[PDB]
RNA sequence: UGAAGAGUUUGAUCAUGGCUCAGAUUGAACGCUGGCGGCAGGCCUAACACAUGCAAGUCGAACGGUAACAGGAAGAAGCUUGCUUCUUUGCUGACGAGUGGCGGACGGGUGAGUAAUGUCUGGGAAACUGCCUGAUGGAGGGGGAUAACUACUGGAAACGGUAGCUAAUACCGCAUAACGUCGCAAGACCAAAGAGGGGGACCUUCGGGCCUCUUGCCAUCGGAUGUGCCCAGAUGGGAUUAGCUAGUAGGUGGGGUAACGGCUCACCUAGGCGACGAUCCCUAGCUGGUCUGAGAGGAUGACCAGCCACACUGGAACUGAGACACGGUCCAGACUCCUACGGGAGGCAGCAGUGGGGAAUAUUGCACAAUGGGCGCAAGCCUGAUGCAGCCAUGCCGCGUGUAUGAAGAAGGCCUUCGGGUUGUAAAGUACUUUCAGCGGGGAGGAAGGGAGUAAAGUUAAUACCUUUGCUCAUUGACGUUACCCGCAGAAGAAGCACCGGCUAACUCCGUGCCAGCAGCCGCGGUAAUACGGAGGGUGCAAGCGUUAAUCGGAAUUACUGGGCGUAAAGCGCACGCAGGCGGUUUGUUAAGUCAGAUGUGAAAUCCCCGGGCUCAACCUGGGAACUGCAUCUGAUACUGGC
């Protein structure tokens, strides 16, 4: 099933941008002119502690577009290998193929990157992959499939990705549409403006 | 008789085999005397994808135990 | 080594047998409390130097009759 | 009557009468040694045993009594025949 | 492989005390609703009951034969005069039926019974077994049977009988032989079968000699696995179930049996059992496990493995290596079906389907193509085993219902003294890409193993079987319109459910009006319940979501981890005391308990911890860990126990 909820209203709702309809413009942005509170802010109640957890839980899941039970599987996989449930949980979401295609710059939104996985337009190790939940292996090569390597919207996403900083744990060539995934996401370059002291209170119990 | 045979595992489409010493009486998947290793018909990317103690096979031949043709092909799969 | 027990005669009313009581004298596995736990055996003896109240030493051996497998060795306290 | 098993039933019922007649045949020879023990007569029970061993050895040759009963038929009475012989 | 919190006694507060919620498992069931695939599960109920069909067959390399198909021949002919359908001949291959041996105790199924000396953990000593494996030995002769078949016959039928013919690896006498046994020895008993594939050289009434291989028969005892006998430890509770038994307790003897033993008959002595719960009843298969908890623990032992008991009631014996023989045999009881009235027959707790039952569980399915088991040395045959599809969200896991852009923000709605808000960048417009699907095209892997040729001083006696690292070829598909890819438009065909005042995240507005309708507590509602119905927006989850049932996690409220008895559950009114428990010090001793060292046992699967395999996960699988203990060995020697 798909959420199908709003793209930018949720970014404003928690006061924190989701890289939804906002990743490539600064002018002519269509972002509802950065909506001033009007008579709404004066009528907003305080959230409960049970609700503050849920606001975090939904935010951290929806920024990557992932399923609940898979996000919970990563909460069980972050508990092992001295990984910290508050630290490796983020790197498990960031390490999915549907986000590796995004960080290689092939799509200007996560949904435009997940499009390439879901339409079988991506390959890993030279093999076609349709699984968005795939955990990419270290020192493995990700590339755009032969039948998709001429897309001008991907050349145009790369025209913009050449102007961005890359993750330290991967590389990509804008000509070949190809990159080595060097390492699993690392706390030496991975950071997020999320409540890392609060995500530990989840699934307990 | 006491025989050296492949026990059927791996479930559907990609079977996996445990090489055992067992009695041929009654139940197909009956109790088994001893295991000597494992055999994989599928590529595993490892040079220990199949493992056998050929000296322990020679010790069970030293008990007079029977051999099955599929296990003679397994002894060939470890290049004897 | 063979199994041997010390116990006491609780009935001598039959000629070639003695009823012998043996104990466990050990802690209970979930309470730590000592439990004596007495069990009776119908022990063979055709010597008749012992009787009721005598402390006796018995050994485990082959069945001789229905439910009977233990036999007399010696009198331990020798009170008479 | 559903697995067409009928021939094994007649081969078993034929073997019933036959195996019982194998036992009857050798029991008649044993009966005649315990009758010679009643006869109180000069080596008569030893002579009754000299004709019995070849009837119990044959009845043991395919099965029937060969586990221990034949080795009883050739030893359980061998001190009693020795008396009045 | 590791540790909770929150709602709740009131006018307050603090104890003491019970109640409650977020969570989860399931052969679930019901309703709203339902896109793809794989993997698993799928009559627990009525131990009530069946019409129909299937499910277990097979070997001619044991063989009297020939119901058929090839090939030859003969012939009735057929005619087309050179061959053949015939349809007979058993010759060769081969093979329906029978003889003969094996399989059926495999394959499976039920969980009624059983708190069990059954089951689970671990030990004891005394026996029995086919294939297998080891050791030491044997291979002569005769008498005739007996299906089938042939001619007769009892009967309504099931189901057989009379008389004769016929073979063997089917039967029975005589013989022969220890490893076996009797006779202190001379001596003697008791066995049986071969079958088929190949032949160099040499000889031959060219029949056989001679060579040889694979696989069989008999002799009497070991080994493995299996089976039987004994025992210690472990298993649910209740006494408002208290008395039990006297074939019972101990013993001896006969009889039987594989060993042992009350297994069984007869007799002698006079007990035995219960307090640590016998007797009685209820519930229940047990275990590895399944699920759950940080753990102690709790619930539960389907499906899958390791054992058991059972298959309409009860008793019984026989057959085989193995059967207290589920589809074998006998007999009565019940139930039924058939009857020609004379009698007979039968077992859905194997796979389907049906009747009855029930909340409820599939096709009166496809193939034998791979795998095991069966017959067969191998070819070949059989297989609702096994492989699979059909039907069923019943569970697990991944995955589809596109991506981007598009306005003071349109048409349509909902909130709104009407400022604006919200649906909503949603739509329309445009760009842009097609996964899955549909249809057409191409089409893997599961088809190896065996077989043919080639090669090998294979072993043997170099081209019988069989073996061989290889090479070369004809071959085998239920699933299946497979997987995977290509091609073609075209975003095209693909979404619900419950809830939104507190615990409790989402927010209002309308209707209902103490009536209806909700609820776990709160209590709501007597016409502003955002608490009952609906609408707009929203929350959460999603091919599911809600509801019910059972049982767990919250639970430190059964108590060691980790409580109470003055006043908030309760110290017995008091003393005495049997049975049971505890008990100062010093020097030895034995080494049970104890501690140490070490080995065996602790199945697979499953879990945990760490990895690997198809694009992931489901699924599958390597490693590490534990199974606290139990059994046994060799030491230590303080303290307890024994002395």
């Amino acid at each position: 099933a798909r959420y199908l909820g709003p793209k930018l209203k949720l970014s404003r709702r928690e006061g924190t941008d989701l890289f939804l309809k906002s990743g490539v413009r600064a002018i002519d942005t269509k972002c509802k002119i950065e909506q001033a509170p009007g008579q709404h802010g004066a009528r907003k109640p305080r959230l409960s502690d049970y609700g503050v957890q849920l606001r975090e839980k939904q935010k951290v899941r929806r920024i990557y577009g992932v399923l609940e039970r898979q996000f919970r599987n990563y909460y069980k996989e972050a508990a092992r290998l001295k990984g910290n449930t508050g630290e490796n949980l983020l790197a498990l979401l960031e390490g999915r193929l549907d986000n590796v295609v995004y960080r290689m710059g092939f799509g200007a939104t996560r949904a435009e990157a997940r499009q390439l996985v879901s339409h079988k337009a991506i390959m890993v190790n030279g093999r076609v992959v349709n699984i968005a939940s795939y955990q990419v292996s270290p020192n493995d090569v990700v590339s755009i499939r032969e039948k998709a390597k001429k897309q001008s919207r991907v050349k145009a996403a790369l025209e913009l990705a050449e102007q961005r900083e890359k993750p330290t744990w991967l590389e990509v060539d804008a000509g070949k549409m190809e990159g080595t995934f060097k390492r699993k996401p690392e706390r030496s370059d991975l950071s997020a403006d999320i409540n890392e002291h609060l995500i530990v209170e989840l699934y307990s119990k | 008789m006491v025989t050296i045979r492949l026990a059927r595992h791996g479930a559907k489409k990609r079977p996996f085999y445990q090489v055992v010493v067992a009695d041929s009486r009654n139940a197909r998947n009956g109790r088994f005397i001893e295991r000597v290793g494992f055999f994989n018909p599928i590529a595993s990317e490892k040079e220990e994808g199949t493992r056998l103690d050929l000296d322990r096979i020679a010790h069970w031949v030293g008990q007079g135990a029977t051999i099955s043709d599929r296990v003679a092909a397994l002894i060939k799969e470890v290049n004897k | 080594k063979i199994r041997t027990l010390q116990g006491r005669v609780v009935s001598d009313k039959m000629e070639k047998s003695i009823v012998v009581a043996i104990e466990r004298f050990v802690k209970h596995p979930i309470y730590g409390k000592f439990i004596k736990r007495t069990t009776k055996l119908h022990v063979h003896d055709e010597n008749n130097e012992c009787g009721i109240g005598d402390v006796v030493e018995i050994r485990e051996c082959r069945p001789l009759s229905k439910t009977k497998s233990w036999t007399l060795v010696r009198v331990v306290e020798k009170a008479v | 009557n559903i697995k067409s098993a009928k021939k094994r039933a007649i081969q078993s019922e034929k073997a019933r009468k036959h195996n019982a007649s194998r036992r009857s045949m050798m029991r008649t020879f044993i009966k005649k040694v315990y009758a010679a023990i009643e006869a109180g007569d000069k080596a008569a029970a030893q002579k009754a045993f000299n004709e019995m061993q070849p009837i119990v050895d044959r009845q043991a040759a395919k099965g029937l009594i060969h586990k221990n009963k034949a080795a009883r038929h050739k030893a359980n009475l061998t001190a009693q025949i020795n008396k009045l012989a």
